[PDB]
DNA sequence: GGCACAGGTTCAGAGCAGGCGTTCCGTTC
DNA sequence: GAACGGAACGCCTGCTCTGAACCTGTGCC
């Protein structure tokens, strides 16, 4: 994953065919917590596009453990945006890592939900307002 | 060895010659049966081969000919053995009858590429003797429901009549069943909707008369709510509900009140209950037009059938209150407002030209048939209420003047186009029963009080030949298939009684009045009512000899052993053929003579 | 497995209730196979003899009979110079008569029965089956001398 | 629990027949107001013995092929249809007996054969 | 998965075919949800031509499918099979299938696949006849595979009317210097 | 002249029966 | 007596029988 994930995603014309196996990578029981954490150190170091998010939602879907060091960066990075993928990503973070949401990170999420392209905004802001 | 056995038999009956000479030597039919019998002393090496043989026979000579004598009869008689062999290994060997009934449904189910009516009638007599077996063999019955959307109507319709004795006792299997029928209702395959109806119509029929009654009267109203989806679903699947709900009513009386409202709602979607609106019914909402595919769905003539039958049933058997006294006035109003519906009401004859490619022609053609069959359901009703009241028989005349105008109109339309229009020869919905009682009233009533009302229908010669023709249509249905069209459909005894009543009048008019008295010309000589009486007579005696093999005695009792009765009846066709032939040579009635013969033939196979 | 469940009742049953003139214990040399002692049948030339037998239990026992030989030399019609036994319940059907309705004791009883009553119609030794029949005292002399050199102490 | 349980019979096939037959007659006379025992005693029209364990402490209710109870979960269930033998057996033991012999004759997934002890007809349904 | 399963109760009749296309869109787009899609398509109201198309669009990606789902897949193929689409799908089926490729859970579902194929071919002579007529038409190649053998043994084990025909075909095949040790 | 029954005809395909191949025995020089 | 030509039983195939459908002649309005 330290080798291959980057190039699959740092390739252009990465389609459904490519993503579905990095989907299966993250979703294997065998991909132990420790390794989902190491996946995180890697998924997070890449330029974020739609292809990074979809896989990352499914890694974060487990409740992969976070040092607040990385969670903040995930949230910082998350908070830098029009996308359906990203909508659901943010939503799923804020239900599982509600627990990890600071006042400052909830401001970042207030920033990140500013968009009106955001589908399911009612959901996202209801979840956000529910943290407040 | 076995088949030879049958070739030997058949041959030896046919001729007088061989019977004389040969002393009737043991047929391997009777020998093997005695083998099965004497495995009771429990030689259980034997039995595996007996099961093996009985099946092989049912395999090799199944009716695939039907999906003469020489290719049909000695190849009925191979499995009819097969059947008796396996029936007796099941009724004698208690250990086996698990693998026997396993292997029967093995063949009934996933097949239906080659037919299996013989297997179904084996299965039937297996389970009827001792259903108790079926409770060890539920495994197969659970995986039979699996494919109970890809099996066609008749496998499933019967397979389940057999099984259901299980589902009164077992319950986990019943929560497998309604589950399967429901998941079939929402199918692709058109058969699966109708599988759903049939399992549901039968769960509603024999799953209680009215476990606890309260967990059945609710469970019937549960599924019947899931059937108001099916009352919404496509034409055919609706049709099956109009027809099956009459038997649900007979076997489950107390759901009458609920089922009435289930229907009467579906009526009012097309009934406009205002006096002085001249088309009383909405015929154009029965018709779905999309992308020039113009389908009738919700057949109203067939809805009136179910209505009109549930009606007389409620008058007669449930009573010994407001919906039926309303429906009297509903039918009286549809009566009086339809009488005065002048083709102008339903855009026919002049505003439509029933042009059978066009959307408009397909719509108008669908509705003329709907009108015609509805006219028939109400001709029945006008006759039904009154004991020969001159007003309601004048009502009947005018309802028929409606029917006949639409009929001779589609005849003018089919007198131009090719005779692939078998849609006009789509069943007249009159119950065979009424036909009977009717024709008796028509041809066999001399009571002065009725006679003024009947002189209406009798001056009406077409109503006579109409009634008859329906007699012919019905009996034909019985010939083709093992049941009739209308009510009383699959209950042989009723059918038999009607046929007896039929015979009585067919002969009565055939005799009292000959063919030589006609005053009508060549077009009415090609369908003189005498001739049609004789032809009706024809199809009966034939069909009797297919099914009613035991009761042929009773058929004659209607009308001293089998031979004097048959002789006296033979004399009547015999004297008729003499009188037909001797009188004229000029232009002798070929067909009259022809079926006088086909008759004298049929009588002869008896003697 | 079944070997264990039979042998369990049998070892225990041959320590607690063995047949008369007979013992069988789990061998001290061989802690898998059984050692028997059948003491010379009364009013036979085997009188004053203690006859050691090894009983080999087969693996699919009790579906197969026990496998028994006379380890003490025995001068007998149905027993040869290597201790091989002419016995029906030492073979399976139809040649033999072993089945699970039997056990090691019932056969070791049938062995002391054959020591007392040699069968001359299943001869392994034709010289001894003939001598047994036609010069009984020469058989009984030789078998009693046999009992004094080999079955004595 | 008080409601009707699924119940069935092990033993000699001549003894099980009237019991099954009387259960089928009297299963509608089950009532969930009584106990399971107070319904079974009036359904099957019997009593139950109180621990024939202590009197029959060695009746040899062992396979009489392998001479063990508890071979791999299985119980001595298959018996003889005979008053004089009544000897129980196991599925595995009786099958490896009746398949091994000549005399034994199999219909489909059944073996008919002779009971080892008494040589009377005994049936095994796998 | 549940929405999918509930789509037949939800949708009205105008909007069946629509959903059809976009479900085939979802099919290529995600594998995991092959099963309920299929179940759905078969409990929709559609046009059979489209169903041929999607069935090929099963068949092309059938190497990509985890084994667990295959049985109900291949059950679907053999209820979508006509009398006329027999050898077509069967030759294609017979090719694309591997059963070398799959191999502790693998072996169990292979067995369960074979149970399901047994029940298919057990249960329509249509397949058995044509199946064979498709293995005899592979007497050409020395290279016909493990499946063809195991499958023959199977139709002889299950299907009875054919026993002579299997033996005939096997004898005319085996003499020919086809099936051998390897 | 146009359409539909009738019967001819044509083909799939199931099943039967006899002539051959390998081997023994009566007949004629 | 012995050499030649016919009798005997297991295998394969061509002939026959059938039945199902289509089509082309011809019968009537
Ligand atoms: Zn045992
Ligand atoms: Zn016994």
């Amino acid at each position: 994953c330290s080798a291959l994930l980057d190039p699959v995603l740092q390739a252009p014309g990465t389609g459904p065919a490519q993503t579905e196996l990095l989907c299966c990578l993250v979703k294997m029981e065998s991909l132990e917590p420790d390794a989902q954490v190491l996946m995180l150190g890697q998924i997070l170091e890449l330029p974020w596009k739609e292809e990074t998010f979809l896989v990352l939602q499914s890694l974060l879907e487990r409740q992969v453990e976070m040092t607040p060091e990385k969670f903040s960066v995930l949230m910082e990075k998350l908070c830098k945006t029009t996308s359906m993928a990203y909508a659901k990503l943010m939503l799923t973070v804020m239900t599982k890592y509600q627990a990890n949401i600071t006042e400052t990170q909830r401001l970042g999420l207030a920033m990140a939900l500013e968009p009106n392209t955001t589908f399911l905004r009612k959901s996202l802001k209801a979840a956000l307002k529910h943290l407040g | 060895s076995v088949v030879k056995s049958f070739k030997d038999l058949q041959l030896l009956q046919g001729s007088k010659f061989l019977q004389n000479l040969v002393p009737h030597r043991s047929y391997v039919s009777t020998m093997i049966l005695e083998v099965v019998k004497n495995s009771v002393h429990s030689w259980d090496h034997v039995t595996q081969g007996l099961v093996e043989l009985g099946f092989i026979l049912m395999d090799s000579y199944g009716p695939k000919k039907v999906l003469p004598s020489l290719s049909r009869m000695p190849n009925q008689h191979a499995c009819k053995l097969g059947a008796n062999i396996l029936l007796e290994t099941f009724k004698i060997h208690e250990m086996i009858r698990q693998e026997i009934l396993e292997q029967v449904l093995n063949r009934v189910v996933t097949r239906a590429s080659s037919p299996i009516s013989h297997f179904l009638d084996l299965l039937s007599n297996i389970v009827m003797y001792a259903p108790l077996v079926l409770q060890s063999c539920s495994s197969k019955v659970t995986e039979a429901f699996d494919y109970l959307s890809f099996l066609p109507l008749q496998t499933v319709q019967r397979l389940l009549k057999a099984v259901q004795p299980l589902l009164k006792v077992s319950m986990s299997m019943r929560d497998c069943l309604i589950l399967v029928l429901r998941k079939a209702m929402f199918a692709n395959q058109l058969d699966a909707r109708k599988s759903a109806v049939a399992g549901f119509l039968l769960l509603l029929k024999n799953f209680k008369v009215l476990y606890n009654s309260v967990a059945n009267e609710t469970f019937c109203l549960e599924i019947m709510d899931s059937l108001r989806r099916c009352l919404s679903q496509q034409a055919d699947v609706r049709l099956m509900l109009y027809e099956g709900f009459y038997d649900v009513l007979r076997r489950n009386s107390q759901l009458a009140n609920s089922v009435m409202q289930t229907l009467l709602s579906q009526l009012k979607q097309f009934y406009e209950p205002k006096p002085d609106l001249l088309p009383p019914l909405k015929l154009e909402a029965c018709i779905l037009t999309q992308g020039d595919k113009i389908s009738l769905q919700e057949p109203l003539d067939y809805l009136l059938c179910c209505i009109q039958h549930c009606l007389a049933w409620y008058k007669n058997t449930v009573i010994p209150e407001a919906f039926y006294e309303d429906l009297d006035d509903i039918l009286e109003s549809i009566t009086n407002r339809m009488i005065k519906s002048e083709l102008e009401d339903f855009e026919l004859d002049k505003s439509a030209d029933f042009s059978q490619s066009t959307s408009i022609g397909i719509k108008n053609n669908i509705s003329a048939f709907l009108v015609m069959g509805v006219c028939e359901v109400l001709i029945e009703y006008n006759f039904s209420i009154s004991s020969f009241s001159k007003n309601r028989f004048e009502d009947i005349l005018s309802l028929f003047m409606c029917y006949k105008k639409l009929s001779d109109i589609l005849n003018e339309k089919a007198g131009k186009a090719k005779t692939k229009m078998a849609n006009k020869t789509s069943d007249s919905l009159l119950s065979m029963k009424f036909v009977s009682s009717l024709l008796t009233a028509l041809f066999r009533d001399s009571i002065q009080s009725h006679q003024e009302s009947l002189s209406v229908l009798r001056s009406s010669n077409e109503f006579m030949r109409y009634a008859v023709n329906v007699a012919l249509q019905k009996v034909q249905q019985l010939k083709e298939t093992g049941h009739v069209s209308g009510p009383d459909g699959q209950n042989p005894e009723k059918i038999f009684q009607n046929l007896c009543d039929l015979t009585r009048v067919l002969l009565w008019r055939y005799t009292s009045i000959p063919t030589s008295v006609e005053e009508s010309g060549k077009k009415e000589k090609g369908k003189s009512i005498s001739l049609l009486c004789l032809e009706g007579l024809q199809k009966i005696f034939s069909a009797v000899q297919q099914f009613y093999q035991p009761k042929i005695q009773q058929f004659l009792r209607a009308l001293v052993s089998v031979t004097q009765r048959t002789a006296f009846q033979i004399r009547q066709f015999q004297r008729s053929l003499l009188n037909l032939l001797s009188s004229q040579e000029e232009d002798f009635n070929s067909k009259e003579a022809l079926l006088l013969v086909t008759v004298l033939t049929s009588l002869s196979k008896l003697l | 497995m079944q070997r264990a469940s039979r042998l369990k009742r049998e070892l225990h049953m041959l320590a607690t209730e063995p047949p008369p003139g007979i013992t069988c214990w789990q061998d001290k040399d061989q802690m898998d196979d059984l050692r028997a002692q059948i003491l010379g049948g009364a009013n036979t030339p085997y009188e004053k003899g203690v006859f050691k037998l090894e009983v080999i239990i087969p693996e699919r026992y009790p579906f197969e009979p026990p496998q028994i030989r006379f380890l003490t030399p025995i001068y007998h019609p149905n027993i040869d110079s290597a201790g091989r036994i002419c016995l029906d319940v030492l073979k399976l059907p139809p040649k033999g008569a072993w089945r699970p309705s039997l056990n090691i004791a019932t056969v070791l009883t049938s062995i002391q029965l054959l020591m007392s009553e040699p069968n001359p119609d299943d001869p392994l030794m034709a010289d001894i089956s003939s001598e047994f029949k036609y010069n009984k005292p020469a058989f009984l002399k030789n078998a009693r001398q046999w009992t004094e050199k080999h079955a004595r102490q | 629990p008080t409601m009707l349980p699924e119940c069935f019979f092990l033993g000699a096939d001549h003894v099980v027949k009237p019991l099954g037959i009387k259960l089928s007659r009297n299963i509608h006379l089950w009532d969930p107001e009584n106990s399971v025992l107070q319904n079974l005693k009036d359904v099957l029209e019997i009593d139950f013995p109180a621990r024939a364990i202590l009197e029959k402490s060695d009746f040899t209710m062992d396979c009489g092929i392998c001479y063990a109870y508890q071979l791999d979960g299985t119980i001595p269930d298959q018996v003889c249809d005979n008053s004089q033998c009544g000897q129980p057996f196991h599925q595995i033991c009786l099958y490896e007996w009746l398949r091994g012999l000549l005399t034994s004759r199999q219909s489909f997934n059944i073996i008919f054969g002779e009971c080892p002890y008494c040589s009377k007809p005994i049936t095994l349904k796998m | 998965h549940d929405i999918i399963t509930s789509l037949p109760e939800i949708l009205g009749d105008s909007q069946h075919a629509d959903v059809g296309k976009e479900l085939s869109d979802l099919l290529i787009e995600n594998t995991s949800l092959t099963v309920p899609i299929l179940d759905v398509l078969s409990s929709l109201r559609l046009d059979p031509n489209f169903l041929l198309k999607v069935r090929q669009l099963v068949m092309d990606k059938l190497s990509s499918i985890r084994l667990e789902d295959l049985p109900v897949i291949i059950k679907f193929i053999l209820h979508s099979v006509t009398a006329m689409d027999t050898l077509e799908v069967i030759s294609e089926l017979r090719e694309k299938l591997d059963l070398q490729h799959c191999v502790s859970s693998g072996q169990s579902c292979i067995i369960l696949l074979f149970d399901v194929i047994k029940s298919a071919i057990r249960y329509e002579k249509t397949i058995s006849e044509a199946w064979i007529k498709a293995i005899e038409n592979t007497a050409s190649v020395s290279e016909h595979k493990v499946f063809d053998l195991v499958m023959l043994f199977i139709i002889y084990s299950t299907n009875t009317q054919t026993k002579k025909y299997i033996d005939r075909v096997l004898r005319n095949k085996i003499r020919s210097g086809c099936i051998q040790e390897q």
